[PDB]
């Protein structure tokens, strides 16, 4: 279509690091019985940790992306029900501008 | 579509176009028109072989 | 990153509801055959039961997904020790050429370097990748039990489009590969090559 | 698993060996010997019509969802009017289409069916 | 239950890319391997997982374990 | 600044998009009544939903190159449409000015 | 249908009720094994009812033998809903049981007034359980179940799903 | 002529109210599934039925 | 840059209109740098000739130099390309289509 455009990708280290400052417990230290409610944090399909208050962490990432500090392109979802926030900075994604 | 509540079953909402063609069509009856109108063309392609094999 | 370890991994379940069904298996890169979860767990450092279901299983009160899960228990029960769990993967492998260690080798190089190549070059992988299958066998079965409906194909944000860039990006990592190897050809061909 | 059942010395699974001679139902890990006495007759269900995981999913913020609908609907215990409502979770073709509320200042899940009650009191 | 089969399993003794027979007994769960040319046997235990393929080259472990031949 | 995204086919499940940012008066959401009744007007959808999260920028920028030189496309058929876009890279014209 | 039956309306559902194809599992809500070696009653009082009512039906019987009691109960609980709009009743299902079963399971029946419809099952084992509750094998009763919700066709035509009458 | 509109338009409007009233029976499980088709099955050949009634 | 390597040996800038009209693939050579780590042979009985680290002890490396790997083929408009920074007075100049 006329405004759609195609992810060329980024380097997931940074938004790792931004998880991982943001409260994000790594899967090592994960336990299901003692955090059941938490989700499931990752990035490009690779499970890297769980957060227990994905809403903030939710909009602490879109407040980056909004103010530039996260590539624009950098696709989050978020799966209020199925308890699992997603984010991918791989290449070859079709989004459009909203 | 991504402009509806989920777990929507009215009639808009599911394909229903209640305009003319004279009126014109909302983005959504827009939409859901072409995709009939892609069924309706993968059908015919098919069927210009098809048919032509059974005939053989 | 440009090596793209592309090899297919894909978590079966059998039979049917009255059928095999029971049990689940799973296909490894370069193995002969597949093998039952349970095992694989038992290979990751996964030992007791259990644990294995709390890596499955992610609420004891779901009671329908250990319901389902019981027969890859009942079926592991036989494997106990790490080792006897590489030993087995290691053997279904391919043949027994490494005799001293039972292809315990084997068995790591494969669940370290080519299981879930998307992670790999850290020997958390023990923990990392058992997690990610547990996340994996309790899709399975959260689509076997009409939980979640079918994974559709069709949609359009599971797919991918390769501009000019990945396709040259591939094309011209074969033809570098295929340099190198002409360069390396000369080297062990000439001595001295060094200054040709 | 309808209970918790594990060896507390070894985490495995337990079974249902029986004791014959003093006709009780007996547990007992099958690599270890810590030994168990069943505490319930129940030993296996199988359930074909589930009225299980129609409200899967409702969490602590249901209601920040901003794609699910909302409606009016008066919540039974708490005469709040304001929802978030939906239809059961369960992919079962045969599944009506009963609507399942949830209060967003309660918790509390409300079914628009005439005949039965939310999943966890139908 | 009883089964026998030839691989591709050399032949030790025996000198013979695919003279590698077996028997295994799964109501006892027991069996062994069987070999065509060098003879006699190699008794040993069977697991319920245990495929032919993982019984013989379990049992070819336990062999360089006793160091003799295959079958 | 923040005004705009970029949403990719997998974020915008999660979210709940205005087709027009007439959709977003409050007075389609209240007000019933009204004197524009014009009859030779689409008949649009009143005001459905009050939790947006984006509005489009446009329609008809879901339309290709091809497809968005086509005069009145909405009051066609989809066929006829298709087969607009098709023939229009047969039309005869001036490919470059060189 | 025949031409003295055709204009009329019940029997066509008769017909449809002869070939319709239908089993166990098409009204059986859970099927559930259970802990209870004692024969002749149970540890549970929500079947201790039923239990009753054949208490003095059954157990009340001459020549009685354990040789068909067994310390698990395999439970069904089926559906009334279904069950009344198949035309079937505890007896149906449960000589259809018997055909399968002739003596290899003995077969306890709910009253059709009951709103548990329940088929308290045992395993059968002579010359083991003649005189006691002795604990058989659960997969036995898995087996059981598993003939019972497949191979046990309680009325209709083999093949023959769904039938659609109409006019 | 605009009469003829505001008949088409109000034609419209009673198959959407139609459809309406069949959603909220539905919804309630009131709705008794036709034989050989369940509960969803028979809604959706209600609806189509009247909508297609409607644009007839 | 984008380059022409004449049959004389004169290598000259190549710009897109030249390419079409003589038939000149529009590419720039690919120029790397090669380290050359030179372990000359130890010739020291006993584990250190096992031992790779004595080979390390006699390295020897000599300069680099720009290697020429290839030409990859350039898109037009690309950073790398002459027409990128050309406004439209240079469009025309070069005689290609603004
Ligand atoms: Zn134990
Ligand atoms: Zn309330």
């Amino acid at each position: 279509s006329l405004m759609s455009c195609i992810s060329v990708g980024t380097d997931p280290m940074p938004i790792i690091t931004f998880l991982s400052e943001w409260g994000m417990e790594p899967l090592e230290d994960y336990v299901p019985h003692q955090s059941p409610d938490a989700t499931r944090v990752f990035v490009n399909g690779v499970w890297h940790g769980v957060h227990r208050n994905p809403a903030r962490l939710m909009e602490t990432l879109r407040t980056l992306r909004r103010k530039g500090d996260i590539n624009p392109e950098v696709s989050m979802i978020r799966d209020i029900r199925e308890k699992e926030l997603k984010i991918f900075t791989d290449a070859g994604r079709v989004y459009r501008p909203l | 579509l991504p402009h509806f509540s989920k777990d929507d079953y009215s009639p808009e909402s599911k394909g229903f176009v209640e305009n003319s063609y004279l009126r014109g069509l909302t983005p959504q009856e827009f939409f859901f028109h072409a995709m009939g109108g892609r069924e309706g063309l993968i059908d015919t392609a098919v069927k210009t072989a098809e048919t032509g094999y059974i005939q053989r | 990153k440009g090596s793209r370890f592309i090899s297919t991994l894909q978590v079966k379940l059998y039979g049917r509801e009255g059928s095999s069904a029971r049990t689940i298996k799973a296909t490894l890169p370069y193995i002969k055959q597949d093998i039952p979860i349970v095992i694989i767990f038992r290979a990751l450092g996964i030992i007791p039961d259990g644990e294995i279901l709390e890596h499955i299983c992610y609420d004891v009160n779901d009671w329908q997904m250990l319901e389902m899960l019981k027969p890859c228990v009942e079926d592991g029960f036989v494997i106990q020790d790490r080792e006897t769990a590489l030993d087995f993967i290691g053997r279904r492998g391919t043949a027994l050429g490494i005799k001293k260690e039972k292809r315990i080798q084997y068995a790591k190089d494969i669940l370290q370097k080519e299981f879930l190549p998307h992670i790999t070059q850290l020997e958390g992988f023990e923990s990392r990748k058992a997690f990610f299958l547990g996340y994996m066998i309790n899709r399975l079965l959260l689509c076997a039990l009409d939980r979640k409906d079918q994974d559709d194909r069709d949609h359009f944000g599971k797919k991918r489009l390769d501009l000019a860039g990945p396709l040259l990006a591939q094309l011209f990592k074969t033809l570098f590969k295929k340099l190198t190897k002409d360069i390396f050809r000369y080297m062990q061909r000439t001595v001295e090559e060094a200054h040709d | 698993m309808t209970t918790f059942r594990f060896c507390r010395d070894c985490n495995n699974m337990l079974y249902p060996r029986e004791d014959k001679e003093n006709n009780r139902l007996l547990f007992e890990c099958r690599t270890c010997s810590y030994v168990e006495e069943a505490g319930s007759p129940l030993v296996y269900r199988h359930e074909l019509i589930t009225n299980i995981g129609e409200t899967a999913g409702v969490v602590q913020d249901i209601g920040s969802d901003p794609t699910l609908p909302r409606s009016d609907r008066e919540c039974p215990k708490c005469h709040s009017r304001e929802n978030v409502f939906f239809q059961s979770q369960q992919r079962r073709k045969d599944t009506s289409m009963v609507l399942f509320f949830v209060c967003l200042s309660c918790s509390h899940i409300f079914t628009s069916d005439q005949k039965n009650k939310r999943t966890q009191f139908s | 239950l009883v089964q026998k089969l030839d691989t591709k399993f050399n032949c030790l003794f025996c000198n013979h890319e695919k003279s590698v027979s077996c028997t295994l007994d799964k109501k006892n769960s027991i069996g062994t391997l069987s070999c065509k040319i060098c003879g006699q046997s190699f008794q040993t235990r069977i697991n319920s997982l245990s495929q032919p393929v993982d019984v013989y080259s379990d049992w070819f472990d336990a062999v360089e374990e006793v160091n003799s031949g295959r079958g | 600044e923040g005004l705009v995204e970029y949403i990719d086919a997998e974020e915008e499940e999660s979210i709940l998009i205005a087709m027009q940012p007439e959709d977003l008066e409050p007075a389609e959401a209240n007000e019933e009544n009204d004197l524009d009744v014009d009859p030779a007007k689409r008949i649009r959808v009143s005001h459905h939903a009050t939790t947006f999260t984006h509005c489009e920028i446009h329609p008809s920028m879901i339309l290709g190159v091809a497809a968005s030189i086509i005069p009145f496309p909405d009051h066609n058929q989809s066929p006829r449409n298709t087969y607009q876009s098709a023939m229009g890279k047969q039309a005869m014209g001036v490919f470059l000015t060189n | 249908l025949e031409p003295g039956h055709a204009a009329d309306q019940e029997q066509a559902k008769l017909i449809r009720s002869a070939i319709e194809h239908t089993t166990l599992k098409s009204v059986t809500i859970a099927s559930e094994i259970y802990y209870d070696p004692d024969p002749r009653s149970t540890v549970i009082p929500e079947d201790e009812e039923i239990i009753q009512l054949h208490f003095s039906l059954l157990d009340e019987e001459a020549e009685q033998s354990f040789d068909q009691q067994s310390p698990w109960l395999l439970r069904l609980e089926l559906d009334r809903a279904a069950m009344n709009d198949k035309d079937l009743t505890m007896g149906q299902v449960g000589e259809r049981i018997k055909q399968t079963f002739k003596n290899d399971l003995f077969v306890i029946w709910s009253e059709d007034n009951d709103e548990k419809l329940i088929i308290r099952c045992r395993v059968v084992r002579p010359k083991s359980l003649d005189a006691e509750t002795e604990a058989e094998e659960d997969h036995m009763l898995k087996k059981i179940e598993n003939t019972m919700l497949e191979n046990i066709t309680l009325r209709g035509v083999e093949n023959i799903e769904r039938v659609v009458m109409m006019k | 002529d605009g009469p003829t509109m505001r008949e088409i338009t109000e034609t419209i409007a009673e198959a959407k109210k139609k459809v309406l009233d069949v959603t909220k029976e539905a919804q309630a499980n009131l709705l008794t599934a036709k034989h050989g088709m369940t509960l969803r099955e028979s809604f959706e050949d209600n609806v189509v039925r009247f909508l297609n009634e409607a644009r007839d | 840059k984008p380059m022409v390597n004449e049959s004389d040996g004169v290598t000259h800038a190549l710009y897109p209109q030249e390419a079409r009209l003589r038939n000149l693939t529009y590419s720039s050579g690919l120029f790397v740098d090669v380290k050359k780590r030179t372990y000359e042979a130890i010739d020291v009985p006993g584990r250190e000739l096992k031992y790779e680290l004595i080979a390390e002890e006699s390295e020897d490396d000599s300069e680099s130099g720009k290697v020429f790997i290839g030409r990859l083929p350039i898109m037009l408009r690309s950073k790398n390309c002459y027409l990128s920074e050309a406004t439209e007075s240079d469009l025309y100049k070069l005689k290609e289509c603004p």
